[PDB]
């Protein structure tokens, strides 16, 4: 299910997760009304995003913007210019 | 077939030799001075002006051309150290404005933007040659310019060295208007009120964008018209980006803030319909096989010690191949061709003093770089001039005048570098600022003057001795000193590569392990605008 | 780097609106009236005449058309209604002749092609002018052209109109000649007899293509010869493929049928060693934003109602994507850069009456059009042009004169449609068929005239009451009436597109839902040639 990525589109994976990932899906009793009573806690908000997760992102948006311009860089004429590099040197 | 095996340059350097850690520790003591500087100069103006030009919702020159240029895009800043103790009692971080080149949309662009925290913006005397350096650049480059304007005007109280001359401020509206009649776009960003003179600024730029409550454009600010008219009327109203968008037409497009304005500006500058074309022959990058910091051990602090150009050579050519150009004649100079970031070059560098064989080497060797359209490199490392009987009947100064002549008349793209001293009729020789290089970079360590202090006191009191004589009045020893010390002090401060900087007498000190980038660069800035045909004068033969 | 994130253009239309409905059916009866009008000129010259000209074993023009050009390719056929009723009691679909731009070989090439149905071949004044046309723009775009020949002379009773003057029949072979020096190829394939004159056409052409016995060159048909001189002889003696090709010389290819010959134009085509080469910039291409047929609700047939050309820009341009020029000064004109099929455009639509601060803006926009060699869109929509005592004291009419200079002057690509009205100098102001653009269309709403019926009824209704009091005599109501209602009847009928389209006023009445991809084939065949710098007279400030 990890593995399994929707993007585009709302879906029902969190809930998924949440249903595997509980303790009582794991004793292996499961009843026929179970999830009812358990309804809120598999639906709960979303954690604030460690530190680590915000360099992530931004390690990817910089890592996009460099690879919009090493697609530039290929449809222009000068293939070696140092501007063309991201480098961000001053 | 470019498979054939090629010997390249470069020896590995003793780093266990005593002389290696003293040069290596003065050239990092120096790098380390002019990083502080640098940082120093990078703080703006003041800790209050900074504070008020941010309360008014406005963002400081360099988050502008931060937020303008590329994303990751380098920028490559021009004159640093402009005013950098240049008036004696006023501090004017940088000239007050900010000149560089970068990278807007894929396209090579100068961005001049003034620093509104030093004295309002006014134009003090360096300010106005530092931009006039930066339109000449475009100019030559065909560079399409950016004026991120928010200035005070001309400053009053220096007002007879910014108004009257050829290279006052009346000069950037010439450029203005002859770089648009080539074809070569201005845009005028007005992020700021512009008392007089800015605002011509946008009313000359073939596209204006202006900030809705901060940009705001007269010709006469509220002052100004109280005291000339003595109209009271408030500076919204006199100018304002909705007063000027919608009767005035000066203003072509509106901006809600700074931010807004940038991306206008991007979106013109992709509007702009141009397409970069080169006209020289391109092969793949390959980087130096030597690190580039080990240039410090190579070089070091004093002058008086000599080291062999070519080290440089292959630590900033690319793979370290080089094709020394007739080795043997006029060995005290090094020319050959090599390949920075696939651009090919002509190298021209000094290794001794200019003989006559080194004067026609490198006249042969311009000429060729002129007939085949390769840009050149020159390294000026000057002792000094040979000077001698022999050699005047010889004519050594001949020779200096060949190479001269067609180092002058070259129109293949010149960059200069001064790794070392220049003095001297040979400053002129290895392509000064007065022969027009499409840059001039110095390193920490160098030296320029016209000669050596103790040559010119020499000079001096043989002349008040000469003229005594021939009086018949003595001339004392204490004189002697007295007429000494004075020049050997003011030639020691001249010579120092920040007073040569405060100064616009070059683009900017380099640490030396950025030399190869800065290179590549400038180089690419330079293959904007086609290679034109070079004609030559006499060569007195 | 092309990754900024741009505003698009457009509004989603209240399809429920009743405005909309309207609007909706009216323009899409127009449309059928149109496509019903051109499946009947596209039927012929009538069915007796298509049944004798198949039992000649020869294809008809457009299946040779067909034939002639790439598989699959758009054919761009120009003037469909040429000759629309503009006879009194002569039927003459697509004024006899069919001329169009197509893709032979992969090069972009005018096709103009006699229609032998439609008396015999004969030239029509209206022909004239439509091949005229043709060979202009040809000539302007530096197109090969192609001349399916079979044709029967000019047509006699209407000689007057046919013969002597300038742009008359002469200055077809004028045309080929000057075209013919200028590296433009030529290909005549003669189809079928040509009794006189256009026997010259295969004569000036570079190479020739006849069919066997089919294709008859001569100076004077057997009719004119016996006349003349009174000598009596055949036609295949007179002319012929075999009598021309083997002793004669006129002839340099020899073909057996139709479909041989159309194979050998293609080969000589194939054989013209020729390179499309663009100088402008070119991004990836990207649809529009919103669909095409909504034109239809948000125009409609009503001129007295008004709508936004900003609609119909995001409904035209790649992706929706409009950068807007001085949005706020002189809003009655809507000027910006947008591009088309990847091909940079500038746009400039009319949305109101023209001002002087319109037409400034107007200048300043095709000024730097002009400079930045960008081709031109004018998109024609004119309620009139303003004047008025402070108007006059204001120079109206030297702000109209300085737009009509700036747009004469210009030398990059014009396109110009007409959306809706088109009246006065405005006309000219815009890009009229006076003003030299490359094409010019008009949808099936427009109204073009000097002005509109009932002021040029009170104009001279107000010149006959004034003349007739300084006279000294009576003007009665029923004077007024009798000279008004005969103005309003002709004003009306002479502005419908049919009445202009007949005449060759233009290059043809589209249907708003395929503006966009014809813009795109126009832009494309006014890209072969290169762009040339501009020269501008004296801008009257
Ligand atoms: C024909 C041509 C080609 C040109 C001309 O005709 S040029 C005509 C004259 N210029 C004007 O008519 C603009 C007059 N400015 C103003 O209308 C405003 O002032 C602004 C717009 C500058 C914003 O001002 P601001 O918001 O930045 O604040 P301010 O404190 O004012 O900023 C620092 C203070 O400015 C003092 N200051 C000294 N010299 C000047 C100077 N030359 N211009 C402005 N200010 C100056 C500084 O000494 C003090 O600080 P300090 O030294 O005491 O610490
Ligand atoms: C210097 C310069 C630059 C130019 C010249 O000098 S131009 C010199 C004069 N031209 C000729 O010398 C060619 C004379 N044609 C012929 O030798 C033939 O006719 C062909 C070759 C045309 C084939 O003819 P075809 O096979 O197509 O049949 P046809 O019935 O004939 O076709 C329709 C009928 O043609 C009548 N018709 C009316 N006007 C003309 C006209 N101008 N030319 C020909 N035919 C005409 C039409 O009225 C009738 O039909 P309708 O109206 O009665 O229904
Ligand atoms: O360059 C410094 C060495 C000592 C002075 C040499 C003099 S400067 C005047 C003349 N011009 C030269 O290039 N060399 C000599
Ligand atoms: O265009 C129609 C509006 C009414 C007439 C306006 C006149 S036509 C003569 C003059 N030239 C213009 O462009 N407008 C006025």
């Amino acid at each position: 299910l990890r593995q399994y990525n929707i993007v585009g589109l709302h879906t029902n994976i969190d809930f998924l997760l949440n249903l595997s990932g509980h303790p009582e899906f794991e004793a292996g009793n499961v009843h026929t009304d179970f999830i009812p009573q358990h309804h809120k806690q598999l639906l709960l908000s979303r954690k604030a995003a460690a530190k680590e997760s915000l360099c992530q992102a931004a390690l990817g948006l910089i890592l996009k913007e460099k690879a919009m311009t090493d697609t530039f860089t290929l449809q222009a004429h000068d293939q070696f210019s140092p501007f063309s590099s991201s480098s961000g040197r001053r | 077939y470019h498979g054939d095996s090629v010997a390249s340059l470069g020896t590995q350097p003793d780093l266990g030799s005593a002389l290696y850690q003293e040069n290596y520790k003065q050239m990092k003591a120096l790098v380390n001075q002019l990083h502080e500087r640098v940082e120093h100069i990078k703080l703006g103006g003041g800790e209050k002006a900074r504070a008020l030009h941010i309360s008014r919702g406005k963002l400081l020159p360099r988050e502008r051309i931060d937020n303008l240029i590329d994303p990751g895009s380098p920028f490559l800043e021009l004159s640093q150290f402009a005013g950098y103790q240049l008036y004696d009692n006023e501090e004017v971080p940088g000239g007050g404005i900010i000149t560089g080149i970068g990278r807007v949309s894929g396209v090579e662009c100068m961005i001049i933007a003034n620093d509104a925290t030093v004295k309002g913006g006014a134009y003090y005397p360096v300010t106005v040659k530092k931009q006039l350096r930066a339109q000449e650049i475009a100019m030559q480059n065909r560079l399409p310019c950016i004026y991120l304007v928010d200035s005070g005007g001309a400053y009053l109280p220096r007002q007879a060295d910014v108004f009257p001359d050829r290279d006052h401020f009346g000069r950037t509206f010439y450029n203005q208007a002859i770089m648009s009649s080539k074809n070569i776009a201005q845009i005028a960003v007005v992020m700021g009120s512009c008392t007089a003179g800015g605002a011509y600024v946008p009313a000359m730029a073939d596209e204006n964008i202006i900030v809705r409550k901060q940009g705001t454009i007269f010709l006469a600010g509220p002052p100004l018209v109280k005291a000339a008219t003595g109209e009271e009327v408030s500076a919204e109203d006199l100018g304002g980006a909705d007063l000027h968008c919608r009767k005035s037409g000066v203003s072509d497009h509106w901006a809600l803030d700074d931010h807004h304005a940038l991306h206008l500006t991007r979106k013109v500058v992709r509007n702009l319909n141009y397409q970069k074309k080169l006209d020289v022959t391109i092969e793949p990058s390959e980087e130096p096989l030597f690190p580039a910091d080990e240039l410090y051990g190579i070089v070091g602090a004093n002058l008086k010690r000599s080291f062999d150009v070519r080290e440089v050579i292959a630590r900033i050519v690319d793979g370290s191949r080089f094709t020394e150009f007739k080795a043997f004649y006029g060995d005290t100079l090094v020319t050959g061709f090599a390949r920075i970031f696939g651009y090919p070059v002509g190298i021209v560098g000094n290794n001794g003093v200019l003989f006559s064989e080194s004067a026609k080497k490198g006249t042969h060797f311009v000429q060729l770089c002129c007939q085949r359209n390769i840009p050149l490199l020159f390294l000026q490392n000057i002792t000094g001039f040979m000077v001698g009987r022999e050699y005047e009947a010889e004519g050594i100064a001949k020779d200096g005048a060949k190479m001269v002549a067609a180092v002058a008349c070259a129109q293949v793209p010149k960059i200069t570098l001064i790794i070392g001293g220049s003095y001297g009729a040979g400053n002129y020789g290895m392509c000064g600022r007065a022969y027009s290089p499409r840059f001039l970079y110095i390193w920490p360590n160098a030296r320029i003057s016209v000669m050596g202090g103790e040559q010119a006191a020499n000079v001096l009191a043989t002349i008040t001795k000469d003229q005594r004589a021939r009086e018949g009045k003595q001339f004392s020893s204490a004189d002697e000193a007295a007429l000494k010390e004075p020049i050997i002090k003011k030639f020691e401060e001249e010579g120092n590569p920040y007073y040569s900087s405060a100064r616009v007498w070059d683009d900017g000190i380099i640490d030396p392990a950025d030399t190869r980038l800065v290179l590549g660069l400038s180089f690419s800035a330079a293959l904007n605008a086609p290679i034109e045909k070079t004609d030559f004068g006499i060569f007195r033969m």
